[PDB]
C-alpha cells in the first residue's frame, strides 16, 4: 500500500511566474505517477500521466518530471486560471492512493 | 545418407516430462559443447512449483551422457507485495505451476534462451489470469541470468496483450538479437517482438515487474478483421534484403480466412516485405518455418510447413498428408509462388510438421533440409526426412529416412517433432542432428560420417 | 464526451443508510470500472471500492463491513450504500473511472463531488 | 481373357402398387446390382451399368448440435419450440422422424477460458447469469417425442467463453463416433451444426499444451465429454474421414458472417450443405427444409481401398442427358423422387496379385446400401 505525501500543502505565486510542486512516495513506483488539477466549480481534471505524457487538452505550459519515489509538476507561465487545487495519484498497483493535495493562491 | 542411423546417441529424461520436446545446441566458446534439452513438464527443486519445467544440459563426449538441470530460476512464485500487508492474507502474483518452462530453448554464443510460454501472472490492479509468458536469458556462461517478459505489459487483458503468451516461439539472430512470436496479442492478432540482449541487461530492474526495454522492437496493433491470426506461431531468421541484418520470417497460420501466409519482416524495423499465402483452407500453411539457402546460390530460400493438408490418392480416397513448400530467392526477389512442394505419405503423418537445416551434410556444396513426420512409419511413431539440396533447388526424393529404433508403446513417440542441425559436435567437418521424441522423453543425436 | 454526475441525499441522520448515486455517459459500465472516492473535512482523498466492469465489486479492507455497491446498466447508474455516522460529517464523495482490462490508465474522469451531512 | 459375372440383381422397391406397401429400411432397394464378379486379364478392362433409384418414404434421424455461447440466447429462444414445429413440417416428407439435441462452447483449459475461479463460475459479467465452460454435452438422443425435445431444451442453460472461435469440432466428432449413445439408426442421418463464430482445428491445442492427437473414439461419461483437456482439436480430414464413415449429411446454419468461411467447409466436407442462419434463429426450419432437398437430391459414389495394381473409374448418366467423367462421373444431381439415373464403373489391373479372390466394395454416400465387387485375375 503506497503511502503518497504531496511536499508542499500551499504555494503563492503571480500570474506569470514558474512554480514547482513535489510529491513523492513511500516506495519506488517506476513512472505510474498522474496529475490532477480541480478548480473550484469543476470537476478534476487528468493534467498528466505516467509522470511525463501529457493528456490531450493539457496546455504545453504544463510539465512532468521524475522517476522512482520523487516526482514533481512544474507550470512554466501561470496564467490566472490555473491556480486552484493539484493532486498526485499512483497508478501502478491497487488500491488507488492520492497526495493530500496542493493549494495555488495569488501572490 | 550419411548419418550414423545404426549407433546414434540416445538421452533419456524423467518419464512424463515431455524430455525432448526442444532441442538446442550449446557451445559457449573453449570447445565445451553440449547439448541442451527443454522438459516442459520436469518438476523442479522451486518452493511450491509443480511441474514447472526444466531444461537439462547434456555435454558431450565422455563415452555416457548425464543430463543435469540448469537452474535458470531457483524461487518460487512472487508474492503480491499488497497482500502482505492486507489483513486477506498473502496472495501470488504470478503462477509458475505448469508454465511449460522450457517449451522453448535456443542458444548463440555462451547465451542460451528458454521460455515459458504458459506462464501466468495476475496484474498488480485487478486479479487476472493473463498468460502473459516469460523468457530467461543466461549470459555469459550463466554468469548472469535476466528475465525477459516483453508482453507483461500495460495492456494487460486479451484484448490488449495480456494473452500474449510471448516465447511460444523464438530464435536468435546471428548478432544475436532476441525475436521472441507471441501468437496470443491483440484477440489472437498475434505479435512478434524482438531486442537486444545490451538493451535487454541495459533495461534489466527486476522488481518492476511491469518494465518497457527500451529500443524494443514489435508490430503494430491492426484492426479487428484480423484477430484470430497467431501471428508468431512460429518464427525463423534468414536475409532477404539488400543489407546485412537478418530479416524476421513468421507463420500466421489462421490469417487469411483459415488459408495460412507467411510474413518476411524487415530486420532493421519491423516492417512486411512479403507475403506468402497457402493453398488449402485449415491446412495450418506455417506451422513451421525455416531459411537457408538450398540451391548454392547464396540467397536464402525460405521453407513452410502445412501438416495438415489433405490429398486425394488416384482410387479417390481422401487422406492427410502433410505438404511443404519451397520459394527460392532470386538477384530481383521472391517469387509469391513456391518452386517447389513436396507431400508426404503416411495418412495423418503430419509430414510438414517441423523443418530444420542441416547444413551441407555430405559437404557437396548445397545446404540440406530434414522434415519430421512425427506420426509417420508403420507403427506411427513418427520419421524424419533428409533432403538434399542441388543446383536446380531441393531434391525430391529424401537421401535418409530416420526411425526410433526402439519398440512401440501404448503412447506416441512423438519421434521428429523438434529438430535442430548445422553444428558439429564431434570436430568433424560434417554438421550433426539431434532429434527430439518427447512421447517417450528421449532426444536421439545423430552424427554425420565422412 | 464522458461525464460523470453524482447525486445523493444532502442531510441525513446518524442512523440511516446513506445512498449515492453515479450517472454516467459517454460509456458503457461493462467497459470500465466506476471508483468511490471520499475527501473527509480536511483530509486527503481516500478510496472506499470500485465496481468492476465485469459487475463485481471490492471494497476498502477498512469499510467492506458497511460498504455495498451496486449498478444498474440499463440505467447507466451505479450505487454506493453505506452506513452513515457523525464523525463523518460534510465529506465529499467522488464517483471516477479508469481501465484495468486491456490499456490501463489512472483516474481519467471525475464528478464534481457531492457533500453528505450528518446530523 | 476377361469375364463378368453378376450373383445378385435383385429389382428397385418401387412400391408403385401405393400406400399399402410399406417397407422396412432394410426391404428398401435403391441400388439394383448387389453383387458381381470380374475376372481380369492384365491390362484389360472390364466394366458394368450400376442402376440407383431414389426412394419415396426413408426415414429421417435428425440431431441438432448447437452453439451455447451468450450471443446464442436469443437463438435458443427460438429453437425451443423447433421440437414441434420441426416435427410437423418433416411430416411432409417422412412418416417416421426423430430428433435430438447437443450443445458445446469451447474447451475448458488456460487459453481458450478465463482460469480464475470467478470466471470459471461464472464467464460472462455478473447480470449474464451465465453457466461454467462445458466442451459438449449430448442433451437429449435421438427420439420421436417432440414435446421432450422442447422441454428439454428450454431447461438448458447459457454459457460463454473467451476467444471467438468456438471449439464445435469436438462436439462434431463426439456425435459421429458415439453411435449408441445417440441412436442413430441405419437411415437419413442429418446433423445439424448451427454457430454463429469461426471453429477451432487440430494444432489449436499446441497453445493451451494439448499436443495429443484426437483419436476418434467416442468418449462420453454422463453425457458429458470429459477427455477435452487431453485431445486436440480434430482435424477436417479427420471429420471428413469419420462423417463419411458414419453416413452423417451435415447441414452448416451459421449467420451471414461467417458464410464464406463455412463455404469453402462444405467444399471440402462431402455431402453437406451450408445456409445462412438469421440472427435468432428464426429460419432454421426453411434452412433444414432446403439443405435437406439440395442433399437428397444428389447422389455421389464411394469405393474402397483397391490393390496396388487395380485402378478405378466412373460415368455418370444423369437426367436430361447430362454426363460427366472423371471425378464427375461418380455423381449425379436432381434426382427426383422415383427418379433413376445409371453409372459405368470401369476396373482395370496391371499386375497379378498373387491369384487372390480379391473383392472391394461401392455404396453412395450417404446410405448403408453396397454393392459387392469380387476381384479374380488371369495369371
Ligand atoms: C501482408 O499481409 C498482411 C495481412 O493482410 C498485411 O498487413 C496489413 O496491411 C494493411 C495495409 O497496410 C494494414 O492496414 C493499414 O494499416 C495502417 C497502419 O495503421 C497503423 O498506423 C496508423 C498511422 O499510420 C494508425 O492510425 C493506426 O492506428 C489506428 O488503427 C488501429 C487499427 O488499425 C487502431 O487500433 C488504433 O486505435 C487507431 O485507430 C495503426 O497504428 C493504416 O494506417 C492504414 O490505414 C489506411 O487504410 C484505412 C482503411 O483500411 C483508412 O481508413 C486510412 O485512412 C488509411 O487510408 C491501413 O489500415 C493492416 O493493418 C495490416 N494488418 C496486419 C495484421 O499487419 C501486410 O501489409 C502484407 N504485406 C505485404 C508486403 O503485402
Ligand atoms: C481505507 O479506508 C481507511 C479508513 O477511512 C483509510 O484510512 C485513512 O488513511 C488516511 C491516509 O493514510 C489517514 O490519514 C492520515 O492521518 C494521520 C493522522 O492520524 C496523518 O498524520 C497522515 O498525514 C501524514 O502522512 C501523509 C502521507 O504520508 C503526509 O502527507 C502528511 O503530511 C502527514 O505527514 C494522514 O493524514 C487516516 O487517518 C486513515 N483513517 C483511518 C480511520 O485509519 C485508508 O486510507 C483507505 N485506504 C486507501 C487505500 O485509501
Ligand atoms: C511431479 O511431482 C508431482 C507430485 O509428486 C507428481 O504428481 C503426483 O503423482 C502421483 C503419481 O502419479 C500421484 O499419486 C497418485 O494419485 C492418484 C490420485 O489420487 C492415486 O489414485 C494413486 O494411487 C497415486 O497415489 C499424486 O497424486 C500426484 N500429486 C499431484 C499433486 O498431482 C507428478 O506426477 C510429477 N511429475 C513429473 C513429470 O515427474
Ligand atoms: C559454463 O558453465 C557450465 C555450468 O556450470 C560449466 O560446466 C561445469 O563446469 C564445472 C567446472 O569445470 C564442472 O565441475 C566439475 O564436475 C566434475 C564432476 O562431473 C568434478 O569432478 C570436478 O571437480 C568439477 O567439480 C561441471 O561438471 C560442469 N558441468 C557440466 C554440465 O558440464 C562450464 O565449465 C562453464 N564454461 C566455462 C567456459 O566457464
Ligand atoms: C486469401 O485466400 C484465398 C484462397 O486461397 C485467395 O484466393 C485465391 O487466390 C488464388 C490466387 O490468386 C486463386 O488461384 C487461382 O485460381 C485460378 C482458377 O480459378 C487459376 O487459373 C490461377 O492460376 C490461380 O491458381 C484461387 O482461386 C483463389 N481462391 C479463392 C477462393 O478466392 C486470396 O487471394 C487470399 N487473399 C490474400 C490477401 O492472401
Ligand atoms: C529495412 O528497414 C531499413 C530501416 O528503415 C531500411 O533502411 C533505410 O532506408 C531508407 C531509404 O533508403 C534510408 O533513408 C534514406 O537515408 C538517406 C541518407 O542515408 C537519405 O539521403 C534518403 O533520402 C533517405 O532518407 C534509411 O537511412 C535506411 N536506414 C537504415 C538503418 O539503413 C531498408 O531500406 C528496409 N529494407 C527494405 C527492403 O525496404
Ligand atoms: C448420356 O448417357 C446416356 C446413356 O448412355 C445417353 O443416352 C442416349 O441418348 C440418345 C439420345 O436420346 C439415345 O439415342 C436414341 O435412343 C433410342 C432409345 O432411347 C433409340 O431407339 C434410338 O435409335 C437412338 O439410339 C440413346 O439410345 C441413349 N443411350 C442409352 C444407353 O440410353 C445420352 O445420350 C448421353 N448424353 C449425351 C449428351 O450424349
Ligand atoms: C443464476 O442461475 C442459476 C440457475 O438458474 C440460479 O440458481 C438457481 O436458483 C434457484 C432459485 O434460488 C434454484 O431454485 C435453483 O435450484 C438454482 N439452480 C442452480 C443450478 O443453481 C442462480 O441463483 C442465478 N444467479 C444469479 C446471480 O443470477
Ligand atoms: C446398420 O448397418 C451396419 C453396417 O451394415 C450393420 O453393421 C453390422 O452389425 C452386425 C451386428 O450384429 C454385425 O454382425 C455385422 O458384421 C455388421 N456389418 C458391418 C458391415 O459392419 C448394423 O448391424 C446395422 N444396424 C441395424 C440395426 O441393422
Ligand atoms: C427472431 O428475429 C428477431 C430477433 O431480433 C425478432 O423478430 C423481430 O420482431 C420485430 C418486432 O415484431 C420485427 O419488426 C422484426 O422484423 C423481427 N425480425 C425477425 C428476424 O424475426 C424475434 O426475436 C424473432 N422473431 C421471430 C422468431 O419471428
Ligand atoms: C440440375 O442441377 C443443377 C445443379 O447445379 C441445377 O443448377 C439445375 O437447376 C438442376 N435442374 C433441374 C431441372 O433440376
Ligand atoms: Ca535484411
Ligand atoms: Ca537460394
Ligand atoms: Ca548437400
Ligand atoms: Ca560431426
Ligand atoms: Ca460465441
Ligand atoms: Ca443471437
Ligand atoms: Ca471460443
Amino acid at each position: 500500500d503506497v503511502q503518497m505525501t504531496q511536499s508542499p500543502s500551499n504555494l503563492a505565486a503571480s500570474p506569470g511566474e514558474s512554480v514547482s510542486i513535489n510529491c513523492k512516495a513511500s516506495k519506488r513506483i517506476s513512472k505510474y505517477l498522474a496529475w490532477y488539477q480541480q478548480k473550484p466549480g469543476k470537476a478534476n481534471k487528468l493534467l498528466i500521466y505516467s509522470g511525463s505524457t501529457l493528456q490531450s487538452g493539457t496546455p504545453s505550459r504544463f510539465s512532468g518530471s521524475g522517476s522512482g519515489t520523487d516526482f514533481t509538476l512544474t507550470i512554466r507561465n501561470l496564467e490566472p486560471e490555473d491556480f486552484g487545487l493539484y493532486y498526485c495519484q499512483q497508478h501502478k498497483e491497487y488500491p488507488p492512493t492520492f497526495g493530500a493535495g496542493t493549494k495555488l493562491e495569488l501572490k | 545418407f550419411n548419418l550414423d542411423a545404426e549407433a546414434p546417441a540416445v538421452l533419456s529424461g524423467p518419464p512424463g516430462s515431455f524430455f525432448g520436446f526442444s532441442v538446442e545446441f550449446y557451445r559457449p566458446g573453449t570447445d565445451g559443447v553440449s547439448v541442451l534439452v527443454g522438459a516442459p513438464k520436469a518438476n523442479t527443486s522451486q518452493p511450491g512449483v509443480l511441474q514447472g519445467g526444466a531444461v537439462y544440459l547434456c555435454p558431450w563426449g565422455a563415452s555416457p551422457t548425464q543430463c543435469t538441470p540448469i537452474e535458470f530460476d531457483s524461487k518460487g512464485s512472487r508474492l503480491l507485495e499488497s497482500s502482505l500487508s492486507s489483513s486477506e492474507g498473502e496472495e501470488p502474483v504470478e503462477y509458475k505451476s505448469l508454465q511449460w518452462f522450457g517449451a522453448t530453448v535456443r542458444a548463440h554464443g555462451s547465451s542460451i534462451l528458454a521460455c515459458a510460454p504458459l506462464y501466468s501472472w495476475r496484474t498488480e490492479k485487478e486479479p487476472l489470469s493473463d498468460p502473459v509468458g516469460t523468457c530467461y536469458l543466461s549470459t555469459d556462461n550463466f554468469t548472469r541470468i535476466l528475465e525477459y517478459a516483453p508482453c507483461r505489459s500495460d495492456f494487460s487483458w486479451a484484448a490488449g496483450q495480456g494473452y500474449c503468451q510471448g516465447g511460444f516461439s523464438a530464435e536468435f539472430t546471428k548478432t544475436g538479437r532476441v525475436v521472441l512470436g507471441g501468437p496470443g496479442s491483440y484477440f489472437w492478432q498475434g505479435q512478434i517482438l524482438s531486442a537486444t540482449q545490451e538493451q535487454i541487461a541495459e533495461s534489466y530492474y527486476p522488481e518492476y515487474l511491469i518494465n518497457l526495454v527500451q529500443g524494443q522492437l514489435q508490430t503494430r496493433q491492426a484492426s479487428s478483421i484480423y484477430d484470430d491470426s497467431y501471428l508468431g506461431y512460429s518464427v525463423a531468421v534468414g536475409e532477404f534484403s539488400g543489407d546485412d541484418t537478418e530479416d524476421f520470417v513468421a507463420g500466421v497460420p489462421k490469417g487469411n480466412l483459415t488459408y495460412g501466409y507467411v510474413t518476411i519482416l524487415n530486420g532493421s524495423d519491423i516492417r512486411s516485405l512479403y507475403n506468402f499465402s497457402g493453398e488449402q483452407m485449415a491446412s495450418y500453411f506455417g506451422y513451421a518455418v525455416a531459411a537457408t539457402d538450398v540451391n548454392g546460390d547464396g540467397l536464402d530460400d525460405l521453407l513452410v510447413g502445412a501438416p495438415l493438408l489433405m490429398d486425394r490418392t488416384p482410387d479417390g480416397r481422401p487422406q492427410e498428408v502433410g505438404r511443404v513448400y519451397v520459394y527460392l530467392q532470386h538477384p530481383a526477389g521472391i517469387e509469391p509462388t513456391p518452386t517447389l512442394t513436396l507431400t508426404g505419405h503416411d495418412e495423418f503423418g503430419r509430414f510438414g510438421s517441423s523443418l530444420t537445416p542441416l547444413g551441407d551434410l555430405d559437404q557437396d556444396g548445397y545446404n540440406d533440409v530434414a522434415i519430421g513426420a512425427p506420426f509417420g512409419g508403420e507403427t506411427q511413431q513418427g520419421v524424419v526426412f533428409v533432403f538434399p539440396g542441388g543446383p536446380g533447388g531441393l531434391g525430391s526424393k529424401p537421401s535418409q529416412v530416420l526411425q526410433p529404433l526402439w519398440a512401440a508403446s501404448h503412447t506416441p513417440d512423438f519421434f521428429g517433432s523438434a529438430l535442430r542441425g548445422g553444428r558439429d559436435l564431434d570436430g568433424n567437418g560434417y554438421p550433426d542432428l539431434i532429434v527430439g521424441s518427447f512421447g517417450v522423453d528421449k532426444a536421439v543425436v545423430y552424427r554425420g560420417r565422412p | 464526451d464522458v461525464q460523470l454526475m453524482e447525486s445523493g441525499p444532502g442531510l441525513v441522520q446518524p442512523s440511516e443508510t446513506l445512498s449515492l448515486t453515479c450517472t454516467v455517459s459517454g460509456f458503457s459500465l461493462t467497459s470500465y470500472n466506476v471508483h468511490w472516492v471520499r475527501q473527509p473535512p480536511g483530509k486527503g482523498l481516500e478510496w472506499m471500492g470500485v465496481m468492476w466492469s465485469g459487475g463485481s465489486t471490492d471494497y476498502n479492507s477498512t469499510l467492506k463491513s458497511r460498504l455495498s455497491i451496486s449498478r444498474d446498466t440499463s440505467q447507466n447508474q451505479v450505487f454506493l450504500k453505506m452506513n452513515s455516522l457523525q464523525s463523518e460529517d460534510t465529506t465529499t464523495y467522488y464517483c471516477a473511472r479508469d481501465r484495468t482490462m486491456g490499456m490501463t490508465t489512472p483516474f481519467d474522469y471525475w464528478g464534481q463531488g457531492v457533500m453528505v451531512t450528518v446530523s | 481373357r476377361g469375364s463378368k459375372d453378376i450373383k445378385k440383381n435383385k429389382n428397385v422397391t418401387n412400391r408403385s402398387k401405393g400406400t399399402a406397401e410399406k417397407l422396412k429400411p432394410e426391404d428398401i432397394t435403391q441400388i439394383q446390382p448387389q453383387q458381381l464378379v470380374l475376372r481380369l486379364r492384365s491390362g484389360e478392362p472390364q466394366t458394368f451399368t450400376l442402376k440407383f433409384k431414389r426412394a419415396e418414404d426413408y426415414p429421417i434421424d435428425l440431431y441438432y448440435l448447437m452453439d451455447l455461447s451468450y450471443s446464442m440466447k436469443d437463438d435458443l429462444e427460438n429453437v425451443k419450440s423447433l421440437g414441434t414445429d420441426l416435427m410437423n413440417e418433416m411430416r411432409r416428407i417422412t412418416s417416421d422422424f426423430r430428433i435430438g439435441f447437443g450443445s458445446f462452447v469451447e474447451k475448458t483449459v488456460m487459453p481458450y477460458i478465463s482460469t480464475t475461479p470467478a470466471k470459471l463460475r461464472n464467464p460472462c459479467t455478473s447480470e449474464q447469469n451465465c453457466t461454467s465452460p462445458f466442451s459438449y454435452k449430448n442433451v437429449l438422443s435421438l427420439t420421436n417425442k417432440g414435446e421432450v425435445f422442447n422441454e428439454l431444451v428450454g431447461k438448458q442453460r447459457i454459457s460463454g467463453n473467451l476467444d471467438s472461435p468456438e471449439g464445435g469440432f469436438d462436439a462434431i466428432m463426439q456425435v459421429a463416433v458415439c453411435g449408441s449413445l445417440i441412436g442413430w439408426r441405419n437411415v437419413t442421418r442429418l446433423l445439424v451444426f448451427s454457430t454463429d463464430a469461426g471453429f477451432h482445428f487440430a494444432g489449436d491445442g499446441k497453445l493451451g499444451g494439448i499436443v495429443l492427437p484426437n483419436d476418434g473414439q467416442c468418449h462420453l461419461e454422463n453425457n458429458m465429454y470429459t477427455m477435452s483437456h487431453y485431445y486436440d482439436y480434430p482435424s477436417i480430414a479427420h471429420l471428413v474421414q469419420k462423417l463419411s464413415e458414419n453416413n452423417i449429411q451435415t447441414i452448416f446454419a451459421v449467420t451471414e458472417e461467417f458464410q464464406p468461411v463455412y463455404k469453402e467447409l462444405k467444399n471440402l466436407i462431402p455431402k453437406s450443405a451450408v445456409g445462412t442462419l438469421s440472427a435468432n434463429s428464426s429460419n432454421v426450419i426453411q434452412l433444414i427444409i432446403d439443405a435437406y432437398n439440395s442433399l437428397s437430391s444428389e447422389v455421389i459414389l464411394e469405393n474402397g481401398k483397391l490393390s496396388e495394381g487395380v485402378t478405378i473409374s466412373y460415368k455418370s448418366y444423369c437426367k436430361n442427358g447430362v454426363n460427366g467423367t472423371g471425378e464427375n462421373g461418380r455423381k449425379c444431381s436432381n434426382i427426383s423422387i422415383g427418379d433413376e439415373v445409371q453409372f459405368e464403373i470401369s476396373i482395370t489391373s496391371n499386375k497379378c496379385p498373387k491369384k487372390d479372390s480379391d473383392s472391394f466394395k461401392i455404396r453412395p454416400l450417404g446410405f448403408t446400401e453396397e454393392v459387392e465387387v469380387i476381384l479374380q485375375y488371369i495369371c
